[PDB]
């Protein structure tokens, strides 16, 4: 119909009994899910989507940075103006999934064609009051939890040719991982699993994907150039704890047809993305956490300057969580129906 | 009088086949086993396998097996080989040769076949002349910028001129695209005197340039 | 199996080379190997020598144990030396020539009208028959050093002078070309006494 | 005393571009300049006037702050969402000819029983229906003592209305451009420490022999458990756990507050959702002149009675300015 721009609303799951945060944002930040919804499909038509200028993008972003704000309180957070001290409190996290809805008078485009880029032309397009369940999983290096590629890996790229631009990698199967930390020793060390064949035969499906993107070269994957440790580690949160990963074994030429291991710690200094500074948060809590997370996706960082073998060195990145919404807001648009 | 003539240079996407045909002439084709080896840039030599003209029948070599494929055309003294599912690493200089004897002396080579594996795509190169004006010896030359894939053969004069030409091995560029000059010292008196034409041929993409290098 | 031993040896003219190969007998055959082209076989049977080949070359086995020589090393022997039994072959030996410091000559090329037209401009240095092969060309802008902006080639050692040739090539857009006036190359040999440099005006 | 319909007037200027100006104008008529009191039992609970007042506002917020989308259970609706220049002005609601509307000039007023000094005026004074939870802002204060009002002090379900002898300032704030929700308040910890104990004072003359104690509140609709009101336009919403707390700072006290787009409406149940803030400093000085409070019920632990701030009920803020008012034929 006709592209515009406006405020949607959110709808998910939540239940008014759950002390969970996601939950408490939720149940008041969005309305019940529609049981039955419509659906309507175009046949053909055509309209073009960008998902690098996309106000549901933008949208999302402010949404989670409101979920944290509540969720996830610092005990000190340094701006370089300040340093503030607040309470402190440990609470139940566990990413829910938002629905994001058009208004009255409005729609939301849903392209359907299966392999779509994400900028251009859609062939296949659909009209819905509501996108998927996205769960807002906050994370760098690895897209967790997300939603898959129906047909064949995709590569998603505001600039292919500009190394500084990131890259969104689409899986085409998902490949399990699970962190954990024991129960108590180190109550900051931790560790990851991984399926080795599972995660190597990943990496090769998207080394080929790559390739066809730079026929000339040939695709290296490497271990991250460096930064702040929330990009050269695959950093998520778990439980309200903040872990860090050493994604070394992944981002390897060479990977082990074995289980891999992972070493993690959960980090109480971190590097906020909501804004530019430092919190302190709480020594973890008491027990067995645990998460068992399903690999989506890929944030990767293209080197630059000239090629030293006629090889194009991947390293993983992130950081700018409007790239992880993104992941899965490319097939959106708002369109306002006349 | 005695050889063996090998098929062009080929550029070919992974996963595809490539055919590399060999044709013999001066002996008599079918009395002696025809083997291919192959060798990637820098590197030494791996032999592939060997065929029976008589038979048309074949041995390949474990690493290749299933993969490649060794037939012959005894009617046009031809052998043919097929290798299917290319990677990267097969990137490499194909050589048919003879075995003379059962000691394995290859005493015959043709001439060898660059077979590059890569996803996209020829390009022709642009050929831009070196001039010279500095001085007894002067140089002048070609330059034989962003062409793909390998190779390309500068001669000069149509190959009247050989004395003291260098044409250079080609440097890949940061592009992905290759590059290279050919340059020749001559004697200074020449260069009113007489005309110097570059001849740059780049079989991949059927681009042929006759380049005049002016002063 | 095959073992090939030294992998690589300098050598004065008329000098004697011997080469050494480590497998069972029999049969071992010796290619020499030139630059950009194929094989030529030597040696057959271990100890015979082609027909046509100088009698120069030569060699010898016990056992398992074989060896190639060169009695007198010739200009025209720089290549890479293989034995072979059956389908293995050795690693291979390359052999290249040692011979008296030579000076580089020394030209410089600009950009031509037709490549300015397009919109990129090479600027080439050249260093013509010299010896030994080590050398050293950086690039000068109005008094300005270059880096990362130039790539350079080498010739293999000439088979009848034993010299190398060298090219080195100042790549930049022809925006920053016309942004300047005076381009040198300063190429620095133990032929030359003091480094020479090679430069024009825009 | 009687039922009937009131009529407002104001001091609306017609050539202000402010919205409560705007409204007033079409609704309501001039001040009166030459006012009348004339000397001479009544529930603040049970007054039509403030079913009335409430109407108004709820009308005066139609016109002024419509949300880009209001979320029922029914529907969505999606209509215009212009920004507009908010700052509430002081409305007097008037009875109509062959009715007067009561005064009580009583010292201090329960609003729940007889009043002795009465007088008989055609208007109420200026009132500014200001929006709040939790705090009582821009109104009123008590003359002589801090006043508690209640529909029954026994029973913990009722609202506890409290009156202030003395103002407190608040002043909240969002800095020019960082998160452009964040914002924060200001308030003098000795100036309010002192108030929480000449409340926590009074409160100890109804229920003796327990000590008195301020928590945060217990839970319910974030416009409940925080305080809530609207800046500018923007709907706020301040953290109050560093002001219900037992050990107030003597120091200077911050609490942090948000910026929403997302409200739950008073006005009716449902979801309105409004636009980003405006560029800019956005910043509210306003005197806290009374409390919504909540006891909590059952047997005392410690021997103290625990007190949480409340609201969400708008009629309850009018009540607080209405108690000395009745409508008489
Ligand atoms: C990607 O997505 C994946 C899936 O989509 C994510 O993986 C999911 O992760 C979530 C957790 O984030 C999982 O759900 C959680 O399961 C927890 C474990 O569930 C099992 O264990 C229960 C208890 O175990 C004991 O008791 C049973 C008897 O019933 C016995 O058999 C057993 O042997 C053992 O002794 C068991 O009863 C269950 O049925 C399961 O077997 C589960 O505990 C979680 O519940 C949490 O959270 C929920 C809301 O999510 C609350 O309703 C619960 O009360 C509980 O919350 C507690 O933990 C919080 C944090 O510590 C507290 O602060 C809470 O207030 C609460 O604490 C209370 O309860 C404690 C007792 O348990 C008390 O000690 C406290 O004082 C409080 O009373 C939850 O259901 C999914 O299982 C998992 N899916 C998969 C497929 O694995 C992954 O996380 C995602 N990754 C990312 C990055 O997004
Ligand atoms: C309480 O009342 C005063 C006005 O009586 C309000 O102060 C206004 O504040 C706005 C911005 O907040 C300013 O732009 C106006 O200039 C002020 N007007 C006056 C008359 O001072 C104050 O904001 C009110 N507080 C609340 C919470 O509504
Ligand atoms: C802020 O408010 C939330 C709920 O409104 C509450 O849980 C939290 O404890 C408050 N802040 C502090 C410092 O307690
Ligand atoms: C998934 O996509 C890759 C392309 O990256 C393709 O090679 C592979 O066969 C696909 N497999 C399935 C099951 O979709
Ligand atoms: C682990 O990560 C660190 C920092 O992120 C990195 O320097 C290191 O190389 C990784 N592990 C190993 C074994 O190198
Ligand atoms: C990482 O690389 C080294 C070699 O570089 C290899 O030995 C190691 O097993 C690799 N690990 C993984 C998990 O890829
Ligand atoms: C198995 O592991 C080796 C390295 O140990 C690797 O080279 C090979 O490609 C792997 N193959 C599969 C099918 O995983
Ligand atoms: C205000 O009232 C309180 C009790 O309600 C009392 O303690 C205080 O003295 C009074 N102050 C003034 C100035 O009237
Ligand atoms: C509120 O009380 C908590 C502890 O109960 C204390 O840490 C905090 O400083 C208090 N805040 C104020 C403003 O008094």
């Amino acid at each position: 119909w006709k592209e515009a721009k406006t405020t949607l609303f959110c709808a998910s799951d939540a239940k008014a009994y759950e002390k969970e945060c996601h939950n408490v944002w939720a149940t008041h930040a969005c309305v019940p899910t529609d049981p039955n919804p419509q659906e309507v499909v175009l046949e053909n038509v055509t309209e073009n989507f960008n998902m690098w200028k996309n106000d549901m993008v933008d949208q999302m972003q402010e949404d989670v940075i409101s979920i944290w704000d509540q969720c996830l309180k610092p005990c000190v957070k340094l701006t370089g103006g300040s340093t503030l001290t607040q309470a402190c409190p440990k609470v139940t996290f566990d990413p829910i999934p938002i629905h994001y809805c058009a208004p009255a008078g409005y729609a939301i485009l849903k392209c359907n064609q299966k392999t779509f880029n994400g900028k251009g032309p859609c062939n296949n397009v659909s009209t819905v009051q509501c996108t998927h369940g996205i769960k807002p999983v906050v994370s760098t290096q690895l897209l967790l939890n997300g939603s898959l590629a129906e047909e064949e890996i995709v590569i998603r790229s505001k600039n292919l040719r500009d190394n500084a631009k990131i890259i969104i990698v689409q899986l085409n199967k998902s490949v399990e991982i699970v962190c954990t930390r024991p129960n108590n020793g180190d109550i900051r060390q931790a560790y990851c699993q991984i399926s080795g064949r599972q995660w190597s035969e990943a990496v090769n499906q998207v080394k080929k994907k790559l390739k066809e993107h730079f026929p000339h070269k040939q695709i290296s994957f490497q271990s991250s150039s460096g930064g702040d440790l929330e990009i050269t580690t695959h950093s998520f949160n778990c439980g309200g704890e903040f872990f860090y990963c050493n994604t070394s074994g992944l981002f390897n030429d060479t990977i082990s047809n074995a289980t891999i291991m992972l070493p993690c710690r959960i980090k109480q200094i971190i590097n906020m993305w909501q804004e530019v500074g430092k919190a302190i948060y709480a020594p973890p809590i008491k027990g067995q956490i645990t998460c068992k997370s399903d690999i989506t996706g890929l944030l990767l960082l293209r080197d630059g300057g000239d090629t030293t073998d006629n090889t194009e060195i991947f390293r993983p990145s992130g950081g700018d969580m409007r790239d992880n919404w993104r992941s899965e807001l490319y097939k959106y648009k708002v369109v306002e129906i006349k | 009088q005695v050889q063996l003539v090998q098929s062009g240079a080929e550029v070919k996407k992974p996963g595809a086949s490539v055919k590399v045909s060999c044709k013999a002439s001066g002996y008599t084709f079918t009395g002696y086993y025809m083997h291919w080896v192959r060798q990637a840039p820098g590197q030494g030599l791996e032999w592939m396998g060997w065929i029976n003209p008589n038979s048309g029948g074949t041995n390949y070599a474990q690493k290749f097996q299933g993969r490649v494929t060794m037939t012959r055309d005894t009617s046009i003294s031809t052998a043919y080989m097929e290798l299917s599912r290319l990677r990267s690493d097969d990137t490499a200089v194909y050589y048919c040769a003879r075995e003379r004897s059962d000691f394995w002396d290859f005493d015959l080579w043709g001439r060898g076949t660059l077979v590059t594996v890569s996803s996209a795509s020829t390009k022709g190169p642009s050929v831009f002349p070196l001039a010279p004006s500095s001085k007894g010896t002067a140089a002048l030359g070609c330059l034989v910028k962003d062409y793909f894939p390998e190779p390309v053969t500068v001669s000069w004069n149509s190959g009247a001129l050989t004395s003291g030409v260098h044409t250079f091995p080609a440097v890949l560029q940061s592009s992905g695209l290759y590059s290279l000059s050919s340059v020749v010292t001559v004697p200074s008196s020449s260069l009113g005197t007489q005309t110097y034409i570059c001849n740059v041929n780049h079989k991949p993409s059927n681009t042929k340039v006759d380049k005049r290098v002016e002063p | 199996q095959m073992t090939q031993s030294p992998s690589s040896l300098s050598a004065s003219v008329g000098d004697r080379v011997t080469i050494t190969c480590q497998a069972i007998s029999n049969y071992l055959n010796w290619y020499q190997q030139k630059p950009g082209k194929a094989p030529k076989l030597l040696i057959y049977d271990a100890s015979n020598l082609e027909t046509g080949v100088p009698s120069r070359f030569s060699g010898s086995g016990s056992g398992t144990d074989f060896t190639f020589t060169i009695s007198s090393l010739q200009p025209e022997d720089i290549a890479t030396y293989y034995c072979q039994q059956y389908e293995f072959i050795g690693p291979g030996t390359k052999v290249d020539i040692k011979r008296t410091v030579a000076a580089p000559s020394v030209f410089i090329f600009p950009p031509s009208d037709e490549q300015l037209k397009s919109g990129t401009a090479s600027v080439v240095c050249l260093l013509n028959n010299f010896y030994p092969r080590e050398a050293k060309v950086q690039w000068k802008v109005d008094n300005a050093l270059q880096s990362g902006n130039s790539q350079e080639s080498v010739t293999e050692q000439d088979s009848k002078d034993s010299t190398y040739s060298l090219s080195s090539t100042l790549t930049l857009s022809k925006a920053d070309y016309e942004k300047h006036k005076v381009y040198a190359c300063e190429v620095t040999h133990q032929g030359l006494s003091s480094p020479v440099t090679k430069s024009f005006n825009r």
